[PDB]
């Protein structure tokens, strides 16, 4: 199966540099070229650049031509873009994708914050209900963003809402909900796992019957 | 550069029936070698974009028939013969005939779907969260509809309107409903001089208020 896999966050200082990384896997990665598109937040896609990797043959779209720098290297299957001197206009999401004859595959892209405000890993706690069932997990205090919130290690995934992160003094907050049948817990184990990227921490955490 | 127009941000459409996206472009797409080079994805909150479309009219694997694309070489439309709720998100064309390649600016489906009361869950602070000083009121209003919802925060009975933050999320890919969290966030001191919480929703499915309450003392 063809894949390209790409770091979830990069956090960049104002005016620093950043390279960007995709690996590639399950096809001759010489052979087909790879594209990259950025994405504004709540905005459109648009296109940045394509580079052949036997060759290291290169496209640019003008409007990034003193932005974007396109590589490969060929010995570890990995395309390369680096962004130079970056703005708060170039914090997006970046996706490498690939082309294979008419049919692309993409990678899940990562998220470029521009700023001076220091990583910071969430808090997370797990909710109980007051003394079906619903069952909460909270993630407090991060940044950047993403996180990536589970229950079970992903294997519950029907009756999950996972709600959009908020922002206030620099600081994220995200929940989720869970919602299962009364029978399932707590008979059955329900935990709420949460990777931050950007500080390279998992942290899980088994919901409790609440005691006196 | 090929200019790609999707002059809709949005359409709305009632589940079970057919819709047409449209998408312009400023030059024809028909290439020299017999193809028209246009792709139609579709694009889900927090997802990469979904192949539909290549070739301006071939379905991709694994998507369903009742996809289907069509055009001249300037004018083309995606049909979606029947709306179902997993078809909710961001539809984009591309052309790829000339460099730079260039996309329209996407077109959200709205799902107009049938009233539908939320599930109201209140969730005390963690007691892990006590020991660091601060405590958390959680409210969660799943699977609504329409979108527009008030809640209120009550403390021993009065109203509390400083301290909380909402967020909804996009329609469910299943249902096509809304939800939303209520947080209320205060020092452990604050939490531990009052005793009853309240959080208080109005929707258009009631003419009365969708309450649920807790007392802290009561385990």
């Amino acid at each position: 199966q063809v894949q390209l896999q790409q770091p979830g966050a990069e956090l960049v200082k104002p005016g620093a540099s950043v390279k960007l990384s995709c690996k590639a896997s399950g096809y001759t990665f010489t052979n087909y070229w790879i594209n990259w598109v950025k994405q504004r937040p709540g905005q459109g896609l648009e296109w940045i650049g394509n580079i052949y990797p036997g060759s290291s043959y290169t496209h640019y779209n003008e409007k990034f031509k003193n932005k974007a720098t396109l590589t490969v290297d060929t010995s570890s299957s990995t395309a390369y873009m680096q962004l130079s001197s970056l703005t708060s206009d170039d914090s997006a999401v970046y996706y490498c994708a690939n082309k294979l004859g008419w049919f692309p595959y993409w990678g899940q892209g990562t998220l470029v914050t521009v700023s001076a405000a220091k990583t910071t890993a969430p808090s997370v706690y797990p909710l109980a209900p007051v003394c079906s069932v619903t069952l909460g997990c909270l993630v407090k205090g991060y940044f950047p963003e993403p996180v990536t919130l589970t229950w079970n290690s992903g294997s519950l995934s029907s009756g999950v809402h996972t709600f959009p992160a908020v922002l206030q003094s620099d600081l994220y907050t995200l929940s989720s909900s869970v919602t299962v049948t009364s029978s399932t817990w707590p008979s059955q184990s329900i935990t709420c796992n949460v990777a931050h990227p950007a500080s390279s921490t998992k942290v899980d955490k088994k919901i409790e019957p609440r005691g006196p | 550069d090929i200019v790609m127009t999707q002059a809709a941000p949005s359409v709305p459409v009632t589940p079970g029936e057919s819709v047409s996206i449209s998408c312009r472009s400023s030059k024809s797409l028909l290439h020299s070698n017999g193809n028209t080079y246009l792709y139609w994805f579709l694009q889900r909150p927090g997802q990469s974009p979904q192949l539909l479309i290549y070739r301006m009219s071939n379905l991709a694997s694994g998507v369903p028939d009742r996809f289907s694309g069509s055009g001249s070489g300037t004018a083309f439309t995606l049909r979606i013969s029947r709306v179902e709720a997993e078809d909710v998100g961001v539809y984009y064309c591309l052309q790829h005939l000339e460099y730079p390649f260039t996309f329209g600016a996407g077109t959200k489906l709205e799902l107009k779907r049938a009233d539908a009361a939320p599930t109201v869950s209140i969730f005390p602070p963690s007691s892990e969260q006590l020991t660091s000083g601060g405590a958390s009121v959680v409210c969660f209003l799943n699977n609504f509809y329409p979108k527009d919802i008030n809640v209120k925060w009550k403390i021993d009975g009065s109203e509390r309107q400083n301290g909380v933050l909402n967020s909804w999320t996009d329609q469910d890919s299943k249902d096509s409903t809304y939800s939303m969290s209520s947080t209320l966030t205060l020092t452990k001191d604050e939490y531990e001089r009052h005793n009853s919480y309240t959080c208080e929703a109005t929707h258009k499915t009631s003419t009365s208020p969708i309450v649920k309450s807790f007392n802290r003392n009561e385990c």
